[PDB]
């Protein structure tokens, strides 16, 4: 339970309510960056404050919280955030995706498909998919308002002309509900397909940049691409060195100074499930 | 074969224990007291209060002690602590004319009503390292003059009465509160000043310095710098009349800037404003300089320096945000970097084909 | 019904700078040339009727919809997919840091094109249409000559086959041969695709060969209008007479 | 009639005495010791050493004590003290591969040879004000692991061996010394790095942050951050062979930046470098980010942010200069302001004619 | 002896971009026309011969002094007091934040003028010379139309009565009436003050009425040169024939 | 004498010699900003470091040093600098201009004419007279090299067109020896005439900006102006309230909140001389 001297989930009720109104607006306007009066957390800005605030505003006593970073529950920041939530809520926690009611993640969508009533909360550094093309909010806001997305299409076409490929490899922009160009957070392109027509509700929090957006269940999410340069996901020549999976995003572990390396699933829960199956 | 193991929690705990031991340092030395930091490192405390958002000297000193003197970490500690507290009141507007002066100077006139009161300052000291501070010493026995505080009207009031400057009038506009609503560019002057007060001292100092070197010049003169105690009053709903809840040590800076010649009024000096907790002044001066620089849209000024670029200045001014996001690169980024590596390896293979 | 209808349109920066009380219609498959004194308000009018400058008075109706009563989103959608705009300064109509191929392909992708190879092929074909070598596709416009930039802007604004093109002195910086190529291209587009054009020009030869009607502008006022040949050969207003008399006469050997 | 009187010297002396008394604070509290500041406010000391130019922890702590915790004043004190000392030697180039590691992390790979050594850090702490520090406490009894330091090759070496990055080669070029010759723009990378190491932490942090937000993006990943003890060696003319004069605690940051595709070599990651005294890292990270940003002329990059504007960044980076010039407005300026006033009064009279 | 002498001048950004092996003379009271295809190297050549682009090969001699063997200070002194340069884009030859009066008066003050009233009066007189109202003196060029900016640039570069003026398409953005005014002004300056002009133009009428000789440039090479009338009426090179045939013929009523 | 533990004049001999070479070059090139490897002083940058370094590099034991700020010896910074020099040199000091061999000043030239063998050392914040027109050194250096001074003339003419007068009132640019446009330091226009054909050597130090320049004795120094807008000096309707002088630069002393003020000579030594004459 909550026995730390702080309000449940550490946010005062006013902040929770403001964030909840923001969440509802975001759901009603898929892909649109809803500004919200976010607060400074015990974690520094840029270390997951937006996801922390979203989880604190949605989480209840019966929720089973899963926190992952780089697809792993044992990552330093995942451990920190999960311990904070255990302190200020007392909720049950799990590393198993299929048992989680709330999944707060940084840069991965779990390999295990999500299910109805699950909520996955993404930590987002840059909520504006046009930011690296247009650094100014004064311009990107108008571009989203008027659906003026040409600079993005020009960026993609110039990337193809220069390198023969789209240069963006993670946070790959996606069109949501046929209207809004949205940043999917720093997930690798491997995970973007999972966002399309998913039974779980997706929430996205950028605490430093003060934005919340959402993709409701069963919403179209299509990565920007070309017919002759179709969206392609990361591939590796090796399977997971532990579970042998060929269908998972792999992380490269450098073993020695002589160039010896191995590749292992970024999704440690999926890796454990695969290893137990065999 | 390789098996995953749990190392995150214990490594984190060990790292935090190491940091706490380093903070304590050599146990033969007595542990620093928060009171000592508050009293003897008072300028660091001033900066931590101003940028953390809470004017509580003890809390700022506590944050400094906890942060091992890291002003950025202490500022973040105080700022985060702010989130856990309830807003019990909103003060009546401060009235700096009622300040009990520790220091009052003006560069625009040799002498002014109320006099040049240097107060406690390092100005005009010869910055030679004082090695006698390596051992205990005796503080000077202060000489004393008359105890009366002479009338010290604001220099800008004397400027405006001559018609040289414009009085800052209050239309009753409701101030914007960037702590409750995220900033929307272009921001009102109230929002800009709120953000500047919370801004990084070094960043704003460099911006003001660049303005002095021609990158968006505003021809500034230090019209008045005051440092002293100002009373804080509230109007509680319980009683319905104003109550004085105490006083705060604050520094106020009013800068004369470049005069303008508007179409339908006499030409007059422009002005900038800075306000900070404590005695440290240069933050107030830089705040006034950058406030004037960001006043460019009001005066139809053609920007010649980044200090006049509102979004660039304000979006990167808060060192909580900037330090947090720069430090976040320390976080594991290997999924992303693997996504980058895959692309780069394919590009190299294609080029070498 | 007119594709574009301008009634009592006015926009004045000051008393004499801009245009005042301008009215005209335009239909598909027609060219409205605009000629007059430098500084007479032609560029201002072209901006106003192309959804780039809100008039102080008057109304603009496009397909029987008031132009400035529409949402900003609708106006930008028109300027992205429906209209073309060729600026007096070519770089103002180009992306400096985007290749010529990208400058052309932005418009195609705005119309739903999503095949990179087809977009590039169309861009090369249109570069050859305006006599820009197809091997300049990946070069930035900053490396182009003034006339090359002008032709790149024209190609960018014609690639989507718009229903209406506003052009400000499109022949500026063009040699007579490539100018003739451009005139033939525009005439063919107008006759075949029913394209409508509003062209500001100081070359009365281009106006005579291209414009179906003319507007003569002096000090922000349309002082004469009507059939192009009638205006040029039978001018009634003194300024139009002066303008036609100032034409540099040529000789046949 | 009015007669001039002497007041400058006595007012200055009184002001300095007031500042010294304020620095001492309440005499009931024991006077802070420089050793205490060195041990327990070690991050402030790190910043003061890095920006003052002298890696002497005791001197930096002394400056902080003398400056009442004002990091800017302490930095200036140390920098000025530098001028009084003779250069007895020039060190052999540092070899960071020999560092005795207190901390070593890499964001680009989950695990690396030598491991992720978090060391003493505030990273992953919950920034909740620790009120137990208001009273004396007991530092944690540190847990112990194996004492051997595993081989910790630089991550960039592993990148370069794969061909993903370019080794930083030494052609023997003589470094520029901005302490002996004023900078000449455009500056060599050696001069730029020397200036960045001396630059204001907050200014450079804000610039790096702006680069992360699209104002001159460089796609950075924290390839490696190390903090530890590095030996310093010299070659005295008396003996003619190298002697180890001791070791310094230093932090080194290597940033992997956005890859490039040069015409006649495989595409590869770019890189940035940061190096500071002590444990405080964010200065090193910001230094690497801004160093990469200022590498734009080498890579033919079209500038999209002030962080890429070499003169704007470097000319205003040194907080000694910036703080001094912003504070100088406090100096009497009444002659110049009188000239300004005369012009303005004439302009007003002419307009009102 | 020629005022300007160009021998084997070459500057190529790439194999075909720019100019190669260009030689010609110019004397006082003479006008060298430069015509040719857009992108043929005319602006590049004009920059090179006007001390703005160092050639890769060849020599330029001004009054029997090698142009690029001189010090940079001497070249800038020539461009300040001795020469005039009219850019293809007018704003490139103007100070955006300086009034038209200041833009003109900079050149006068560079020649030693130090009376504010006389400078302003001369600026107003030259504004009226190019048919810009004298009440626009204190307006910034950003508020000027393209043709107004062109004429301001011309006035700025002619106010000091230079011995040599390089012009890149100076008639761009000008109506035919003000174009005729400018042609008369330049012809008068050339005949009276012995001014020498190197003018790049795409209007063959202006070249015929103003240029004493012509150079025809194709793909960076002078393919034909000689007396203006001979080049235009008796072209030998195929490209010159194509260019003259592309002229828009007019009719006399 | 020097009894403080520091080298005479506080600078090491290497720094003095470097500055002396810079001074000689500056003298040989009037008006040209000579870069020099200046050092951090006990005074902050912007508080007179360049003048301090120049005086330390030129001063000797027999020199009689006069230090003034705003024309007054008793000004705070003047007292500080003079006390520093008394500590590290022991030289005789004076408030009398005619008895000084070295005069270090901030923003004033004394009313008393200077004489042969006197050296006046100016403290200069911005040594580049074009800086406020062109903030970048990369451009102003070239402009001085090529004598490209048009932006300054344009600034002056635009000032006249806008306000009817040149806007600059102090640090008024001057042409030196017919060639170099030089910043005279922030002295008022009132003092610029005194620089023309003066028997004393003028030195100018900008420590923060790392420049030294000089005007040798008997060198032409002409303020940039127009024939119909000739250089005009500051004027006041009142004489000095103390000595009654009408020929001195006046400072405005605000006496009370009711607008009562007086005007008194900025040059306190000149004021004392005038008061003693009457
Ligand atoms: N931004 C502006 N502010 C003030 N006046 C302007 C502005 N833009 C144009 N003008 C003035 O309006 C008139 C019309 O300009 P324009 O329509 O560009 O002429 P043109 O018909 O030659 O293109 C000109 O006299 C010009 O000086
Ligand atoms: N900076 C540059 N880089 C590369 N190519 C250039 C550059 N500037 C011009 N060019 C090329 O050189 C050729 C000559 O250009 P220019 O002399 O401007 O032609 P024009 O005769 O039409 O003025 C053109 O084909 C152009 O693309
Ligand atoms: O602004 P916040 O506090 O909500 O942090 C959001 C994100 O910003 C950082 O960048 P990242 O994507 O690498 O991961 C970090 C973090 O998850
Ligand atoms: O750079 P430094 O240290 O040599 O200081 C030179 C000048 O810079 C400041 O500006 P100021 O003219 O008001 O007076 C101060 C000082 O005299
Ligand atoms: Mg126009
Ligand atoms: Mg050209
Ligand atoms: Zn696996
Ligand atoms: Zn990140
Ligand atoms: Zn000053
Ligand atoms: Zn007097």
């Amino acid at each position: 339970a909550n026995l730390s001297g702080y309000n449940f989930a550490y946010l005062d009720e006013q902040t929770k309510r403001m964030i909840r109104r923001a969440i509802l607006k975001a759901v009603a306007i898929p892909g649109y960056q809803v500004p919200f009066g976010g607060r400074e957390m015990p974690m520094p800005y840029g270390w997951g404050t937006g996801g922390i605030q979203l989880t604190a505003s949605v989480i209840g006593e019966s929720d089973v919280l899963k926190v992952i970073d780089q697809g792993a529950d044992d990552t330093t920041n995942a451990v920190s955030i999960r311990n904070f939530f255990k302190r200020v809520t007392g909720v049950n926690t799990t590393e198993r995706t299929d048992d989680a009611t709330l999944i707060q993640t940084r840069h991965r969508i779990p390999e295990t498909p999500l299910t109805e009533d699950q909520i996955i909360i993404f930590q987002v550094p840059i909520p504006e998919p046009l930011r690296f093309i247009e650094p100014r909010e004064t311009e990107t806001r108008t571009m989203h308002a008027l659906e003026e997305y040409g600079v993005m299409q020009v960026k993609l076409y110039e990337d193809i002309a220069r390198f023969g490929h789209i240069a963006t490899t993670y946070a790959y922009p996606v069109k949501v509900n046929g209207r809004y160009v949205m940043d999917p957070s720093p997930i690798p392109k491997f995970d973007n397909p999972k966002m399309d027509m998913m039974p779980a509700l997706q929430l996205f929090g950028a605490g430093r940049e003060k934005r919340i957006y959402a993709v409701p269940p069963f919403t179209r999410v299509e990565s920007l691409d070309f017919d002759d340069h179709p969206f392609t996901v990361q591939q590796w020549d090796e399977p997971c060195a532990i579970c042998g999976s060929t269908h998972s995003y792999l992380d490269e572990v450098v073993l020695d100074d002589a160039g010896n390396r191995m590749f292992v699933c970024s999704d440690t829960d999926y890796c454990r499930q695969q290893s137990e199956a065999k | 074969m390789y098996v995953a193991v749990k190392g995150g929690e214990k490594a984190i705990d060990a790292a935090h224990a190491l940091q706490e031991s380093r903070r304590r340092g050599d146990t033969d030395l007595p542990e620093l007291s928060v009171a000592q930091i508050e009293q003897q490192l008072n300028l660091a405390v001033d900066r931590v209060m101003t940028e953390g958002g809470i004017a509580d000297r003890e809390l700022a000193a506590l944050a400094l002690k906890q942060a091992s003197g890291d002003n950025v970490e202490a500022i973040f500690l105080l700022r985060a602590y702010r989130t856990t507290l309830a807003k019990l009141a909103v003060s009546e507007p401060l009235d700096t004319t009622g300040m009990r002066l520790e220091r009052r100077i003006s560069a625009v006139y040799k002498d002014i009503p109320g006099g040049q009161l240097l107060g406690p300052t390092y100005d005009y000291t010869h910055r030679l390292l004082d090695f006698t501070l390596l051992a205990n010493g005796e503080a000077p026995t202060l000489t004393t003059a008359d105890s009366e505080q002479q009338p010290s009207p604001h220099v800008f009031s004397l400027l405006a009465r001559q018609g040289l400057a414009k009085f800052e009038e209050d239309s009753g506009a409701q101030p914007d509160d960037i702590t409750r609503t995220p900033p929307v560019y272009p921001c009102s002057r109230s929002s800009r000043l709120q953000q500047l007060m919370r801004g990084d001292e070094g960043y704003l100092l460099a911006l003001a310095y660049s303005t002095q070197r021609g990158y968006g010049r505003n021809h500034p003169f230090a019209g008045e710098i005051r440092s002293g105690y100002i009373d804080v009053s509230i109007v509680p709903e319980e009683l319905g009349f104003a109550v004085n809840v105490g006083e705060l040590l604050m520094t106020e800076c009013e800068m004369v800037n470049g005069f303008i010649d508007p179409p339908d009024e006499p030409p007059h000096f422009t002005r900038g404003y800075g306000l900070v907790f404590g005695m440290s002044e240069r933050k107030a001066m830089a705040m006034a300089l950058v406030d004037r620089a960001l006043q460019a849209p009001e005066y139809g000024e053609h920007a010649t320096g980044p200090a006049q670029d509102e979004e660039f200045v304000l979006a990167h001014a808060d060192n909580v945000e900037a330090a947090g996001f720069v430090s976040h690169l320390k976080l594991p980024h290997y999924v992303d970097f693997q996504a980058e590596l895959e692309l780069l390896k394919r590009l190299q293979q294609e080029k070498n084909h | 019904q007119p594709l574009l209808s301008v009634n009592n349109l006015t926009h004045l920066y000051a008393p004499g700078k801009g245009f005042s009380d301008v009215s005209f219609d335009l239909w598909p498959g027609e060219v409205l040339g605009i000629v007059g004194e430098s500084g007479s308000g032609k560029t201002t009018l072209l901006k106003s009727i192309s959804a780039r400058l809100t008039p102080q008075q008057g109304e603009i109706h496009y397909e029987n919809r008031s132009l400035y009563a529409m949402s900003e989103a609708d106006r930008r959608r028109l300027l992205r997919t429906e209209w073309g705009v060729v600026h007096q300064h070519p770089l103002d109509g180009l992306r400096r840091q985007v290749s010529a191929g990208g400058n052309i392909g932005e418009r195609l992708m705005a119309t739903g094109a999503r095949h990179y190879g087809d977009i590039r092929a169309t861009a090369q074909k249109w570069l050859e249409e305006v006599e820009i070598p197809a091997n300049r596709i990946d070069d930035l416009p900053t490396t182009f000559s003034g006339g090359m930039q002008q032709r790149l802007q024209i190609a960018r604004n014609l690639v989507t086959h718009p229903k209406l093109v506003f052009m400000d002195e499109p022949t500026g910086g063009l040699d007579v041969s490539v100018q003739a190529r451009l005139l033939d291209l525009l005439r063919g587009l107008v006759v075949e695709l029913n394209l409508a054009v509003v062209i500001v020009t100081h070359d009365l030869g281009v106006a005579r060969l291209l414009a179906d009607r003319l507007l003569v502008m002096k000090q922000g006022q349309v002082v004469e209008s009507g059939l192009t040949d009638r205006v040029l050969d039978d001018p009634h207003h003194p300024y139009t007479q002066l303008l036609v008399s100032s034409v540099l006469q040529n000789e046949n050997l």
